[PDB]
């Protein structure tokens, strides 16, 4: 305890006087919760206006894909929050429109790149152009430059979208995009969705892919196998009523 | 994305002194938080306090 | 030795937390980090714009939505990644609501997940 | 200037360090809870019209 | 000193203790909407409001509304709900040519409380002023432990000493709201006569977009202005 | 260029990385060493290693070169008296400017007070 | 006439014009050798598909529809337009004055080629949308063009691997 | 770059009267240095050993225990 007087000696008495001035602070009384808590528990009636915002359907209620004029409606409320008592300018909600297309491809490009392979070749008119293609193995790579050949030479032709029959049959083996992808997707980086943690936990915290359908499907532990793994291959009481009110209630649910 | 872009923008416009909503806030708020730059639609230098630090460093250095 | 000072005054302020040792380069680095969080956030200021106290927090604000989402907060404090309280509550309800699982005697301590979820066939 | 008690109070203002924010920190939660409590709150203002009628109120017995 | 409710708590046992006393709530159902007993308007069933109906499929408490029924003095019974339920369930439109001469089953059920329901009651609490507030932040967990002392006073705490004792607790203290199946996987001529429907219906402001929830707010506003301006004018 | 020709020509094509770096960086993310992972495996994430510093490398050296008013660019503290002779010297600002089309922040603060 | 020989014979429109000036503006505002080996020592001793797809359509070419080709190859952004282009690129605003002509035929050859590449890639977009619903190109396909022009190879963000992290960057210079 | 092994010195440059600067003490050095230069000792390998601390509540007096030279008692 005598070096912790020389290292407090050692500062200068400006620093000192700074640090002795913290105990004037008024303690953490937190009352700026209060209105995080509210946010929990002549003239222009710009609160009808704003109130608004609230009357149109989201995308995923409706299962529609925002366009110019879901975002035109959007738009307003937010400029009469803002004070921008103007509007907005009207060639906006094409540039949002355009902007939340450009930022959905980005997205769903960065997590297809990471778990699909031999894409279609630049043979012409088809494939990833000057953009960030997939990969390929020795087998798909060999066949497609010998079928390129052959059509070069005229003795092959390409199907109504122009795909080569070894692309054609590359295509047709691969399936829609799951939930595993974007789980092994999400290990790999933020894919563009660092801002948006809420969705990025809603994938991480779900059930797995395939678990709820297969609830009773088990392996074992054997040490003599070559993993350790064995495979084996009052009127109307509710109690006399509740069916009843039940089926009535269904019935209201639809 | 789009109930965020907005939110950001229209905060920006109404900093800088402005009643209406342009396509230059979403822009800045696109190109600088997300990376984003769709086409056809349209520096700083130390002073002299700075410069004298680091001359004050060099000739110590020396 | 020289040594400057908000050096002294972080390793004080470390010592006064509990900690018995620490490392000669911790103090530089938080010196560093210090320098970068404020270059970035007044660089992002500028663009706002004279710089005003309104623009100082709106970049603040904007840097808030994909960083720093921890600390020690509490009540309704934006720790351990900034989830809402009452969604929680809500996917607990959704999780909890489900029989557990049905063993016998003979499968304690030896039954094993299905196929897809086990490391077989990996070497 | 007595070098323990100088010691004594600047390791008590540093023991009891507790920095305030400028904004706080932000909570996150999905949008379509947002909405559906919004209307939810529209509705039921606009029924109980701000409070003036209790339409709970039960007369009876049952 | 309070009486703790059972571990399992059921209909009967709520509705046998608490007979004679008046119901919490009474609703009428409709072919297509419903409304409360003393309500005046209604509640359609595709409404935000659907969502009551939803807990009353569930016996659970209604906690998003629980403020509205603070507000109104609803009486709780050991913490649930008793609600009563009637059912009434069970020419040429428009056309100038119509003449005129001026030209139920009734259902008594339990709603039961959950975690989210304690948790809204002392967030409002702690928002409610009565000091300044009803309730500090800062005792929010006191207070709900002694909460918790007062709802499970005996707990199960004789151990086991093998995993068959283990497997025999756990089968003894199953709880029914707890005992579900796990959920489902998500899943995915006339056109003449619509399309000349369609084409007569062009130009149309407000008929074309439909190919309805009165709220009465512009009355409800008119008459507030009204009474608020017979008051002014008493005071002169 | 088949995957197992060059696996096999891994003979050929040893970096200069010893074994013992190899084994602890791969025991740190998480993969057994050689004597139970294939020794041919760990010379390949090695040679990859090195062509990635070697891009690095022939990078800054760009930078440093073109590089021969005219003050330094902030947040790039470092060096004393400058070397001597006309010789190039690997300084803080080339790493920086380098390494910054790759995704990194290596800025300081030049002085302390 | 740039577009004409880069396969686009049609008329476009007064946007992609439009919006293809508006991308070559920003490229040119936004824009032995000094580290070769012998740089390595202080002594120094003086020493001692679109080729193809153009040849095929030439052949298919008519002797007038050649003529035409030819003359139009000749086409430039710089080429006896100093004062225009300098104004147009707003050389004092970004440099000093007069910069030497050599950086003039530089840019003057940097931007035929920045027109040819989003012609090209245009014209596929536009081919491969037309196949898929069984007329020259349109604003969306270049927009789409530029997208796929503006990503990076995956060299630059292997250091944000394991991380959440947002890959912020300058203009890509294509 | 905040894992090297090198000590960590400070220079200090003056702005005027009791105006003082602090520097990182860095110096350029030959790439010949660096590369010949020994490499560290290595440390031996993980073990571990068993003795007894305590008998029926009493530490005996042996090489591996703390010697009483150099509090454990109450004594209120």
């Amino acid at each position: 305890e005598r070096r912790l007087k020389g290292e407090v000696m050692q500062l200068p008495a400006r620093d000192r006087r700074r640090i002795k001035e913290l105990a004037h602070n008024d303690f953490d009384p937190y009352d700026a919760l209060a209105n995080v808590l509210m946010e929990h528990a002549l003239k222009m009636n710009f609160d009808l206006e704003i109130r608004k915002r609230y009357a149109q359907p989201l995308a995923v209620e409706s299962g529609e894909f925002p366009d110019t004029s879901n975002i035109e409606s959007r738009m307003l409320p937010f400029c009469y929050e803002a004070g921008l008592s103007s509007g907005h300018a009207p060639d906006a909600a094409q540039f949002m429109s355009i902007a939340t297309e450009t930022f959905i491809k980005e997205v769903m490009s960065a997590i297809f790149s990471r778990t699909r392979s031999n894409g279609p070749g630049d043979s012409g008119s088809a494939g990833f152009g000057l953009g960030s293609g997939w990969i390929q193995t020795h087998r798909y790579r060999k066949q497609l430059a010998k079928e390129e050949e052959a059509f070069q030479r005229g003795e092959i032709s390409r199907d109504k979208m122009g795909l080569l029959p070894v692309e054609a049959k590359a295509a047709s083996e691969r399936g829609p995009l799951g939930m595993a992808d974007v789980r092994l997707a999400l290990e790999m980086g933020d894919c563009g969705l660092a801002g948006f943690p809420v969705i990025v936990k809603s994938v991480i915290y779900g059930w797995r892919e395939g678990e709820l359908e297969n609830w009773e499907d088990y392996t074992y532990v054997d040490p003599s196998r070559p993993d350790g793994i064995a495979i084996p291959s009052w009127e109307g009481a509710e109690p006399e009523t509740s069916d009843l009110l039940n089926a009535v209630l269904d019935s209201c649910l639809a | 994305f789009v109930d965020n872009v907005l939110h950001q923008a229209c905060r920006n416009a109404k900093e800088r002194g402005s009643k209406v909503l342009e396509i230059r806030d979403i822009q800045l708020v696109l190109e600088r938080v997300y990376n984003i730059r769709i086409p056809g639609y349209a520096k700083v230098q130390p002073n002299s306090n700075w410069i004298k630090k680091m001359s004050a460093v060099q000739a110590a250095k020396v | 030795s020289p040594r400057p000072r908000d050096a002294r005054t972080l390793e004080l302020l470390l010592t006064a937390q509990g900690v018995t040792s620490f490392e000669p380069r911790v103090s530089q680095l938080l010196l560093d980090f210090a320098y970068r969080h404020t270059a970035a956030v007044l660089s992002d200021a500028l663009h706002l714009s004279s710089i005003t106290a309104n623009a100082v927090a709106l970049a603040i604000s904007s840097r808030l939505g994909y960083q720093f989402r921890g600390g020690g907060g509490g009540y309704y404090g934006g720790g351990g990644g900034g989830a809402s309280k009452d969604w929680m509550l809500e996917l607990a309800r959704e999780r909890n609501k489900v029989a557990l699982p049905r063993v016998l005697p003979s499968e304690w301590g030896v039954r094993l997940p299905g196929e897809r979820f086990v490391l077989s066939g990996v070497s | 200037v007595d070098s323990d008690e100088e010691t004594a109070a600047v390791m008590s203002a540093l023991a009891n360090w507790n920095p305030q924010p400028v904004v706080p920190q932000p909570v996150f939660a999905p949008l379509k809870r947002q909405y559906q409590l919004a209307r939810l709150h529209e509705q039921l203002q606009a029924a109980t019209n701000g409070g003036r009628t209790n339409i709970f109120k039960v007369v009876g017995f049952g | 000193t309070f009486d703790a409710p059972p571990y399992v708590i059921t209909p009967e046992y709520i509705l046998k203790k608490f007979a004679g006393h008046p119901p919490s709530l009474i609703v009428h159902l409709y072919q297509n909407h419903f409304r409360f007993d003393q309500q005046e308007g209604m509640f359609q069933y595709k409404s935000p409001m659907r969502i009551f109906i939803e807990h009353l499929r569930n016996r659970t408490v209604p906690h998003e509304i629980m403020e509205y029924l603070i507000q109104g003095g609803v009486p709780f019974y050991e913490g649930c709900l008793i609600v009563q339920v009637f059912d009434h369930r069970t020419t040429v439109p428009f056309s100038i040519h119509n003449h005129n001469p001026y030209i139920p089953t009734v259902y008594t059920v339990v709603l039961m409380p959950t975690a989210q329901a304690l948790h809204t009651d002392l967030l409002l609490k702690t928002v409610t002023p009565r000091d300044h507030m009803e309730l500090d932040p800062k005792n929010i967990y006191e207070v709900e432990a002694k909460i918790l002392l007062a709802t499970y006073p005996k707990l199960d705490l004789e151990p086991t000493k093998n995993a068959e004792e283990t497997i025999a607790k756990l089968e003894k203290l199953a709880h029914p709201e707890h005992s579900h199946k796990p959920p489902e996987p998500k899943v995915r001529d006339e056109a003449l006569a619509a399309e000349q429907e369609r084409y007569m219906l062009t130009l149309d402001e407000r008929l074309s977009s439909k190919l309805w929830e009165p709220r009465f707010e512009r009355f409800k506003l008119i008459e507030n202005i009204k009474q608020e301006h017979a008051e002014k004018k008493e005071q002169e | 260029a088949s995957l197992r020709e060059f696996l096999n020509k891994m003979d050929d094509y040893a970096p200069i990385i010893p074994d013992a770096v190899t084994n602890y960086y791969m025991t740190r993310a998480g993969l057994p060493p050689p004597p139970q992972t294939d020794i041919r495996l760990a010379r390949l994430l090695a040679l990859a290693t090195q062509k990635f510093i070697a891009d690095i490398a022939a990078d800054a050296y760009q930078y440093s070169r073109i590089r021969a008013l005219g003050i330094q660019r902030p947040g790039y503290g470092g060096g004393g008296q400058g070397g001597s002779q006309n010789r190039t010297v690997l300084t803080m600002e080339d790493l920086g400017m380098a390494v910054s089309e790759f995704g990194v922040n290596v800025k300081r603060s030049e002085f302390y007070r | 006439q740039m577009m004409y020989v880069s396969g686009e014979t049609g008329e476009p429109s007064l946007e992609t014009t439009g919006i293809i000036e508006d991308i070559v503006r920003q490229q040119v505002i936004e824009i032995g050798l000094p580290w070769e080996p012998a740089s390595f020592y202080s002594v120094e001793v003086p020493e001692r598909q679109r080729l193809r797809k153009a040849d095929e359509r030439t052949k298919a070419m008519t002797k007038e529809e050649y003529v035409t080709w030819s003359e139009f190859r000749q086409a430039s952004f710089t080429y006896r337009k100093g004062k225009r282009f300098r104004e147009w690129a707003g050389f004092g605003l970004v440099t000093d004055s007069k910069p030497s002509d050599d950086i003039i035929d530089i840019l003057g050859f940097l931007t035929f080629e920045m027109v040819q590449t989003l012609t090209e890639e245009a014209l596929k977009i536009k081919e491969q949308e037309d196949l898929h619903r069984e007329t020259p190109v349109e604003p969306r396909h270049i927009q789409e063009a530029f997208r796929r022009l503006q990503q990076r190879p995956k060299k630059a963000r292997a250091m944000l691997n394991g991380t959440k992290l947002q890959q912020r960057t300058q203009l890509k210079l294509f | 770059g905040y894992e090297s092994t090198r000590p960590l010195r400070y220079g200090e440059a003056s702005l005027g009267p009791g105006q003082p600067l602090f520097y990182i003490d860095d110096e350029e050095v030959d790439f010949e240095k660096v590369i010949n230069a020994p490499l560290p000792k290595v440390p031996r390998d993980m073990t571990f050993t068993a003795h007894w601390l305590a008998v029926e509540g009493v530490q005996p007096s042996i090489p591996q225990n703390p010697t009483t030279a150099e509090d454990l008692l109450p004594k209120g």
